[PDB]
RNA sequence: AUUCCGGUUGAUCCUGCCGGAGGCCACUGCUAUGGGGGUCCGACUAAGCCAUGCGAGUCAAGGGGGCGUCCCUUCUGGGACGCCACCGGCGGACGGCUCAGUAACACGUCGGUAACCUACCCUCGGGAGGGGGAUAACCCCGGGAAACUGGGGCUAAUCCCCCAUAGGCCUGGGGUACUGGAAGGUCCCCAGGCCGAAAGGGAGCCGUAAGGCCCGCCCGAGGAUGCGGCGGCGGCCGAUUAGGUAGUUGGUGGGGUAACGGCCCACCAAGCCGAAGAUCGGUACGGGCCGUGAGAGCGGGAGCCCGGAGAUGGACACUGAGACACGGGUCCAGGCCCUACGGGGCGCAGCAGGCGCGAAACCUCCGCAAUGCGGGAAACCGCGACGGGGGGACCCCCAGUGCCGUGCCUCUGGCACGGCUUUUCCGGAGUGUAAAAAGCUCCGGGAAUAAGGGCUGGGCAAGGCCGGUGGCAGCCGCCGCGGUAAUACCGGCGGCCCGAGUGGUGGCCACUAUUAUUGGGCCUAAAGCGGCCGUAGCCGGGCCCGUAAGUCCCUGGCGAAAUCCCACGGCUCAACCGUGGG
């Protein structure tokens, strides 16, 4: 399995880097987002914990996926701003605020 | 309906904000302000969607009140607000600027402009009319108004170029339209186009007045006085489809 | 709806051509063939109107049509829109799928490719089309090859020997 | 994309009806809808009513506290959160639902209120000085099975008020300056009269307090937004409905409204309306569009968007810019329920769900996460509005139910037999959940493994035989078929069609030039008035001339989005949706 790095956003208000993967898996099952956190770190290059896994879905057959995730400097940025779903990919935060 | 509608539907979303229109049911619907709902340009839109600075409305109203735009020199901090046409709106953060313009289209476009231009804003005057110490004042279709003067014929009877310095809402160098003077095109079916007026001249009574135009191409144009907006001898660039 | 059943539709001259083409672009239901019908049927009315009417009519439309069938390749190089009105319901089996893997002879007829589609291993472009029904370019031409394979990454497989055995191409 | 066939007869030609073949939309039978995508579901019933859950709140950064807890500290003492009631402010008129009534200035488009208002909000200008004052909370206490209710001492705020600073409004007289197409609205002076502005903020930041960021209030002007009002044109059927009208048509004065107005009123007049169809009865939300058709035309108002109307039936006011008010009150009618029988409470033609009805239509689900909105500096709260899954012959689209060798039959194919790959299906991985689900898709194991229904005399000649039976039982849309070698019955076998559908009934549109404008007729097929007269109406010889109303041309304002076509792109693909053009 191959990750690039097709597109980046300079975000400076809040100070991230928006980024678009696209990963592969070509003869092999649908990307495992335990080993995608492993080789997350290098690819954005910015720390473990606030390296953002966010955002894939994968092709029916064509073996390419489509995907986005966050590179944060600011750790205390992230959990506030973020909307809820990224937060436990990642895994940082669950689900915020119920009734 | 017996009330003002709070709630705007996508279905009622026009195709002039250039939106996907079966994307949820609910669309963004401005409070009152200075603009009408269709004919403006939400800071949802411009933040969210135009520039993908946000993922969710809650992104982009922290963003808006931590601050990324103001409109016309002063503060925001929520993203219903009825953004107006010939306004500015800028970004100090990224220090870009932009006019709020109409396309051949008719789609409302943010056309980039320079650092320079967003001190500016052209105004043409929406009425003048006298208010108490026998002064007249000046308004606007964005409600952006001044008061003060001598009264008097002053510079025109309405069809004005001023320049407006946005962080002290004041009013500076004045000048007329003439028979040789620039407008810009912002209402009817002919919009987009800039030009030099070959003259004003009009039907002389009843509701219906033309004025007509011709450009550098140097196309025949007749709209009402009401939609030519005078640019000035040009201050803003024009827009492109 | 994509589906043409015409006035009369158990005349003996419509059920003649349908029975008689079922391998000779692959058939497996009728409404495969409806489809194909519906498409050019409309081309052909469209192609009709702006040709009836005059120049006053914006020529920028009839333009955009003719582009169309430049890629497509019905219209492989002309450029006229009398020539649209002349086309077969015959000049669109031709560009199905299944009878452009075998042109190409990738598949050993029409019908050999009604197991290779399913299980995924033919490819077009980046991606495994499924559909014997998807109409083909002529930039769509120049990249047909194979992948998920599992027939085609194993040469030992009897799959290999039956749907080659001297490579059979063309159209037939 | 423009098609015809059977049937009047012994045969023939014309006329003409019927039936069938096509599209579409309900419902109904069998089977199925695997799998996957988008739409959709009391939608032609009782605009019947409901048990039970739910759709309406929110600020302690306005505000002095009561309680629990925290930082503390373990004191004095200040800083926080939750919970709690009272005034403030804002939403609750919206959002959501339905379409009964209404054939009308309901609705659409263009006009137009210089007759009229518009808070929250947004802009620009300016103002918030001083004085006065309360009631819950707390403390204490009575009753009712309840609903619900209390009496009092103390007391906070952007609490409630007055005065001034003025402004507003009316009215009489003078005159200019802004805006206009005009009428004439806006200016100012003066006299006399009334009403007689406003309120502030905690822990932070800015200023000295006020003030401001933030929240809100006052006055002047504007904007936006909502409400009301006027006009042009368009605005159903029955003439076994032809004459209609008494605030009724107008004038004059006036009241009342935000305001024009016979809206209401007094007076004065007798007008107003009608055959180019008034009035009356009857039926119907209207529009964008949609269905069908080559068109002309016909048919329709459903999801959905737009505007109006309604919320058990009727009547009624208050608060608010905005209600005569869809989960508010008063009351009357009907009906329901609780009851110490004294007395209370309601309204699913709102949403789940129930029950009645009938030919017909769902889970007492999951979430507040995303979308919109109100309040809040924000954090965040509220939301059966909403996002979704569930279930559902409701529609549409896509796709699989194999392939090869192959002896031999019906070789555009089939079956035996052999071999191969292999949708479901299992285990695993992402998805996604914003915590489920929908389980697909991908990878490894791995099977040829979900296919049915209708017809077979002519119409569909598209598909043929046997046995039983013998004008019977039955079949039938039509013409018919059975009174014993039945292709038509019934069973069986075979074949043909179409395919997750097929078939039936009901309706609508084409076929139907059976509504004739395109595109029909009247000697005999149905159809000339017994004849005239002349009214309304329709239609007018030649030549000229004025107008340019009709009529043709050009420009410009405009006919919302969506639906429709074409183009390209995305989802494996396509339906579909985006975008641009038309």
């Amino acid at each position: 399995m191959e990750i690039r790095i097709k597109e980046i956003k300079e975000n400076k208000l809040i100070g991230r880097k928006e980024i678009y993967f696209e990963i592969y898996h070509p003869g092999e099952p649908t990307p495992s987002r335990k080993d995608v956190k492993g080789k997350l770190v290098a690819m954005l290059d910015l720390n473990p914990e606030t390296t953002v896994i966010q955002y894939i879905r994968s092709y029916f057959g064509s073996y390419i996926s489509k995907g986005y995730a966050k590179a944060y400097d600011s750790k205390e940025r992230m959990l506030y701003i973020e909307p809820e779903y990224i937060l436990i990919r990642d895994g940082l935060i669950e689900k915020k605020e119920g009734e | 309906r017996k009330g003002p509608k709070r709630h705007l539907k996508r279905l009622a979303a026009p195709t002039s904000w250039y939106i996907e229109r079966k994307a949820y049911k609910w669309a963004v619907r401005p409070r009152p302000g200075p603009h009408n709902m269709r004919t403006s340009i939400p800071l949802l839109y411009i933040v969210r969607d135009y520039l993908g600075y946000a993922k969710t409305a809650r992104e982009a109203r922290k963003i808006l009140n931590e601050g990324k735009f103001l409109v016309d020199g002063r503060v925001r901090k929520d993203y219903k607000f009825p953004v107006g046409i010939m306004d500015v709106v800028s970004i100090p953060e990224t220090g870009e600027h932009y006019r709020v313009l109409p396309n051949r289209i008719g789609k409302l476009i943010l056309h980039p402009i320079s650092e320079d231009e967003a001190f500016i804003k052209p105004l043409r005057i929406r009425n003048k009319r006298m208010i108490k110490g026998a002064r007249v004042q000046l308004n606007f279709h964005d409600g952006t108004n001044h008061i003060v003067s001598i009264a008097e014929k002053d510079n025109y009877f309405t069809s004005y170029t001023v320049l407006m310095k946005v962080p002290e809402r004041e009013i500076l160098e004045v000048l007329p339209f003439e028979k040789g003077a620039y407008v810009f095109v912002t209402q009817g079916k002919n919009v987009a186009r800039k030009g030099r007026i070959v003259e004003i001249k009009r039907f002389p009574m009843g509701w219906p007045d033309v004025v007509t135009i011709e450009d550098e191409e140097g196309e025949l144009f007749d709209t009402l006085k009401e939609y030519a907006f005078v640019v000035g001898t040009d201050k803003p660039k024009i827009s492109l489809p | 709806k994509k589906y043409e059943t015409p006035p009369h539709p158990w005349i003996k001259e419509r059920l003649d051509r349908e029975r008689v083409l079922m391998d000779k672009y692959e058939l497996k239901n009728k409404k495969e063939l409806w489809k194909h019908e519906t498409q050019l049927k409309n081309f052909r009315r469209r192609a009709r109107r702006l040709l009836a009417a005059r120049g006053k009519q914006a020529e920028i439309e009839r333009e955009q049509l003719l582009a169309r069938l430049k890629r497509l390749g019905l219209l492989p190089e002309d450029a006229v829109l009398d020539d649209v009105l002349s086309l077969t319901i015959e000049d669109i089996l031709e560009r199905r799928l299944q009878t452009i893997v075998y042109k190409k002879g990738l598949a050993r007829t029409m019908r050999q490719a009604r197991q290779l589609i399913v299980h995924g291993h033919i490819e077009v472009n980046g991606q495994i089309i499924r559909s014997p029904s998807y109409l083909v370019l002529k930039e769509e031409e120049d990249t047909i090859t194979y992948a998920r394979t599992s027939p085609f990454a194993n040469p030992q497989h009897p799959e290999r020997m039956m749907i080659e055995k001297a490579k059979q191409g063309g159209e037939a």
